[PDB]
């Protein structure tokens, strides 16, 4: 199924504090009301990875606890893997592949940390993992979030293909990133509270230019 | 450097001005603000006969 | 609009009534004082680029 993007998915671009601005800044960003593929659960199929993903999930209960990365995913080269047990939060990058755990009654890097809408970004820049979150009280709701980054990683491994990990005894949307650039209003305390994509409509290539 | 009280984000390191050039800093042993400014400005006018 | 004086070589017309109009017009004088440095706009707070 497909659906819309609802001017989601913009993040933080930089580290950078800007009071009171209108920035044009020209980087991977998801493109305004474009088209997310949704996926029920009462469904975890192999997508590919691209210049980047939006994650956006709509849960009660975090029935979706992490992802895995890579490039084959079937213990042979390197392959990223994000777990959530409820408790802290798990990131390796070995090889081995590990069954899904029921809730019922060799690798160099490891690293430990419908109500709620958890959006994620990744992306992998300059064999970097960067992963911008943002976690809402709540098809995708008609308004504007910023994405604050919170993991960035020495990664280095390609990822061209990624899959979702539900905890088997809520719903989520996947987008793609392009290059694109965008106008962000800085307010007068460092938040990003609107923005304009500049090659939508020639509407907002007027407001860009 | 001089003591400031500009509103940062966590994540955020460096404050930058109109013409793109940084203007505050955050220190990273303690984490505060400071504001940079010019060492000393050197137009003076001279009123003389 | 199209309009059409109804001219003829016995015929004038004369104003039986007046009217005081009193218009704005507005003139630009003068303008912002700028002035510049060399060493503060270029280099800035540089000995080796001054
Ligand atoms: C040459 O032109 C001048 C002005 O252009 C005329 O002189 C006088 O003009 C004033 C204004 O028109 C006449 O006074 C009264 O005007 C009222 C309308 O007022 C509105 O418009 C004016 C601007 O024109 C605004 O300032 C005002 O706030 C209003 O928005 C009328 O309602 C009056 O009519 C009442 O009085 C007459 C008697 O005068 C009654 O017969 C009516 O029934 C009504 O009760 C009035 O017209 C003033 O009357 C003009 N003077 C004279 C002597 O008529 C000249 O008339 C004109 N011609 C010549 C030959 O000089
Ligand atoms: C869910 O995941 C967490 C995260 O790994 C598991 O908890 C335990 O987390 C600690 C993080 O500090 C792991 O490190 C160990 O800590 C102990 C004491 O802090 C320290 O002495 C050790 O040297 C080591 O650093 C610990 O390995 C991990 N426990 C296990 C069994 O892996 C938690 O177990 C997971 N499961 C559940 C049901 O919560
Ligand atoms: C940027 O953030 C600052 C916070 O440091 C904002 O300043 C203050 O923000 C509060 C709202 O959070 C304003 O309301 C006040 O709230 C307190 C606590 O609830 C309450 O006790 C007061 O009676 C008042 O309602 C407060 O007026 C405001 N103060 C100042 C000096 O601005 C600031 O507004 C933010 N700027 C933005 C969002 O543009
Ligand atoms: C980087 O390391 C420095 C140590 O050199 C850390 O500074 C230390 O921060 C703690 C914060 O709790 C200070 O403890 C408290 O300080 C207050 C005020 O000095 C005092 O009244 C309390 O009784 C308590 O001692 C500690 O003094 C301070 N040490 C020094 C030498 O300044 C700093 O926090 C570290 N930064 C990061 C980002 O890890
Ligand atoms: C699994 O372990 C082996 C052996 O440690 C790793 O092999 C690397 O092999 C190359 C050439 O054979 C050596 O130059 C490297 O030094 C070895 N790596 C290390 C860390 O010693 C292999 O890469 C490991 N695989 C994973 C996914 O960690
Ligand atoms: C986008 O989604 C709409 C509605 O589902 C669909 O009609 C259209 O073909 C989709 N376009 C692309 C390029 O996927
Ligand atoms: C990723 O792909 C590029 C080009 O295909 C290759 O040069 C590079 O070695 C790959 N990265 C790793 C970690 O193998």
């Amino acid at each position: 199924a497909y659906t819309n993007s609802f001017t989601r998915g913009v993040y933080y671009p930089d580290k950078v504090f800007r009071s009171s601005v209108l920035h044009s800044t020209q980087d991977l960003f998801l493109p305004f009301f474009s088209n997310v593929t949704w996926f029920h659960v009462i469904d975890n199929p192999v997508l590919p990875f691209n210049d980047g993903v939006y994650f956006a999930s709509i849960e009660k209960s975090n029935i979706i606890r992490g992802w895995i990365f890579g490039t084959t995913l079937d213990s042979k080269t390197q392959s990223l893997l994000i777990v959530n047990n409820a408790t802290n939060v798990v990131i390796k990058v070995c090889e081995f592949q590990f069954c899904n755990d029921p809730f019922l009654d060799n690798c160099t890097f490891e690293y430990v940390s419908f109500k709620n809408l958890r959006e994620f970004v990744f992306k992998n820049i300059d064999g970097y993992f960067k992963i911008y979150s943002k976690h809402t009280p709540i098809d995708l709701p008609q308004g504007f979030s910023a994405l604050e980054p919170l993991v960035d990683l020495p990664i280095g491994i390609n990822i061209t293909r990624f899959q979702t990990l539900l905890a088997l005894h809520a719903a989520y949307y996947v987008g793609y990133l392009q290059p694109r650039t965008f106008l962000l209003k800085y307010n007068e305390n460092g938040t990003i509270t609107d923005a304009v994509d500049c090659a939508l409509d020639p509407l907002s290539e007027t407001k860009c230019t | 450097l001089t003591e400031s009280n500009k509103k940062f984000l966590p994540f955020q390191q460096f404050g930058r001005d109109i013409a793109d050039t940084t203007d505050a800093v955050r220190d990273p042993q303690t984490l505060e603000i400071l504001d940079i400014t010019p060492c000393s400005f050197g137009g003076v006018s001279v009123i003389t006969p | 609009a199209e309009n059409s004086v109804a001219y003829s070589n016995n015929s004038i017309a004369i104003p039986t009534n007046f009217t005081i109009s009193v218009t704005t017009e507005i003139l630009p004088v003068s303008m912002t004082k700028t002035s510049v440095d060399c060493t503060m706009y270029i280099c800035g707070d540089s000995t080796e680029c001054s």
